[PDB]
């Protein structure tokens, strides 16, 4: 019921339309989607903490047109 | 081109080499502090 962003490490923003009962793996799953990249090769960032995929947006208070940062992680 | 370390919230100007600003990201996973 919300957009947010999505800011990868090259500059690239991807909106995203989610709900804050979303879980964090909801959302790697929806970038998969959009763009193509596998959920366990992302971290999801908000203010310099990393989000864990079984907490939802709502848990951490992410409130509509927040910007999450992208990092690619190596499995 | 600016980019921003979502870990440390440092900036790093258009001319800074993209693949040395990723491996600082990147090292935040190794040790949150780097300085
Ligand atoms: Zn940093």
């Amino acid at each position: 019921s919300m957009q947010i962003f999505v800011k990868t490490l090259t500059g690239k923003t991807i909106t995203l339309e989610v709900e804050p009962s979303d879980t964090i793996e909801n959302v790697k799953a929806k970038i998969q989607d959009k763009e193509g990249i596998p959920p366990d090769q992302q971290r999801l960032i908000f203010a310099g903490k990393q989000l864990e995929d079984g907490r939802t947006l709502s848990d951490y208070n992410i409130q509509k047109e927040s910007t999450l940062h992208l990092v690619l992680r190596l499995r | 081109s600016w980019k921003v370390c979502p870990m440390c919230s440092e900036q790093f100007p258009p001319d800074y080499d993209q693949q040395v600003f990723e491996r600082h990201v990147q090292t935040h996973f190794d040790q949150n502090v780097l300085n």
